[PDB]
């Protein structure tokens, strides 16, 4: 399952050093 | 909240040099135990992961600290699970390490990272392994985005979703995290709530016991007037055990070298019972428990409890030194970076086979359709019918060829 992932993604990048 | 055990048994599989126990730090707190005398057994680290949620937001809720004051709520935890981490080694050469672990776990966590190359053939030759063993919840982890892009980590997630579909796993949950930066861990805690259900474990089965490690607690400076007994690090899958029970170790013992052996399985009574940090007086089946056994230090040292199964007083497993087998190949070798097309089983011939968690090697004496006769050189016993996989040397070191299945 590849559709809750993408928004997961974006929050991670998001948030980084 | 009380304090409780492991309740399910849940590993980490993924590739060297990649940092499996950097996740596990990561997740728990923790860290791995492998990194001389104790716990020195098999290629495993064991770290213990809490999980409590707050529903007084949404995955933030799973929380490593029981005490809440991070995601909003100034309300104290309410009690989910517990669990116990099993890490399995990532290596062509250690497989049957990773086919032990591969038994005693009930739930996956793979791990593929971004930068390097798509296909691996390590992790290919663990999720072969888990559709041979049963073990089909499992969970996709990416292990680092931050080398990464924006556009390179979704075509790595495209690549990975076309390489799940000729598989029997359909719908596998994929998450994004870090090990080193400490991000979203709670989605992962909430993935293990919500996609693995617990399987029914009840108190009538008869008690079974897995040992796959060996501590003996032996301490330089302090003298010979205490001594602590010898702990096996074992896994139950089913029987729940109590503090005053006799326990059988059942593959045999080399005490003594012209003539025969008639050796009894290894008798023993229990002491003390670890789980989790404090002492525990029962032992839940489905969690890895140190079980401190009157059995001396010095047999659980090293490299002497690896892979033995364990049955309780007034139960008896046959030992066998012929097994019948009932085999089936798959269509190519995997494991190896050129893939080659699964030749025909030549009689007598040296292959690793893994009934569960016992390493043994064994020669073919006659070869069938479907089913095939194998002599073990050293004993391994067999209780129900246990799920076997099967490796052989082709090209330097072992490679899994298919799955096997004891008829007895």
């Amino acid at each position: 399952v590849g559709l809750p992932y993408s928004e997961l993604l974006s929050r991670f990048f998001n948030i980084l050093r | 909240i009380i304090n409780r055990q492991a309740t399910i048994n849940i590993g980490t599989i993924g590739h060297v040099a990649h940092g499996k126990s950097t996740v596990v730090r990561a997740i728990s707190g923790v860290q791995t135990v492998r990194f001389l005398e104790r716990n020195i057994t098999i290629k495993l680290g064991y770290a213990n992961a809490k999980i409590y949620k707050c529903q007084e937001s949404f995955k933030s809720d799973k929380e490593i600290s029981p005490k809440c004051q991070r995601p909003g709520c100034p309300g104290r935890y309410k009690l989910v699970r517990h669990v116990s981490f099993v890490d399995c080694p990532g290596h062509d050469i250690l497989m049957s390490t990773m086919l032990s672990g591969a038994a005693v776990m009930d739930a996956a966590l793979l791990l593929i990272a971004g930068n390097e190359s798509c296909p691996q053939p390590q992790t290919s030759e663990h999720l072969a392994a888990i559709e041979i063993m049963k073990l089909k919840h499992v969970i996709i982890l990416q292990n680092k985005v931050d080398l990464m892009r924006e556009e390179s980590a979704l075509e790595h997630q495209k690549s990975i979703l076309k390489f799940i579909r000729g598989t029997i796993a359909d719908g596998a949950p994929i998450v994004p995290i870090s090990a080193q930066l400490k991000y979203n861990i709670d989605a992962v805690n909430e993935f293990i709530v919500k996609t693995i259900p617990v399987p029914p474990r009840d108190f009538m089965i008869s008690p079974r016991l897995i040992v796959i490690r060996s501590f003996d607690v032996n301490k330089p400076g302090a003298e010979i007037e205490d001594l602590k007994g010898g702990v096996a690090g074992g896994s139950i899958l089913n029987g729940v055990f109590k503090l005053g029970d006799e326990i059988e170790i059942r593959p045999g013992i080399v005490t003594k070298d012209k003539g025969k052996i008639q050796c009894k399985p290894i008798f023993s009574n229990i002491v003390s019972l670890f789980a989790e940090q404090n002492d525990l007086k029962f032992a839940v089946p489905g969690g890895l428990i140190g079980v401190g056994t009157k059995v001396d230090p010095t047999l659980c040292r090293a490299d002497r409890l690896v892979g033995q199964v364990v049955g309780a007083k007034g139960h008896l497993p046959n030992i066998y030194t012929d097994i019948e087998i009932n085999y089936f190949l798959l269509r190519r070798l995997l494991g190896v970076k050129k893939q080659a097309k699964v030749r025909k089983l030549e009689p007598n011939e040296v292959l690793m086979v893994n009934i569960g968690s016992t390493a043994t090697g064994a020669r073919v004496v006659a070869v069938k359709a479907d089913m095939a006769r194998l002599q073990l050189t050293s004993p391994a016993c067999t209780e129900i019918n246990e799920k076997i996989a099967l490796s052989r040397r082709i090209e330097k070191h072992w490679r899994l060829i298919g799955w096997a299945t004891i008829k007895k």
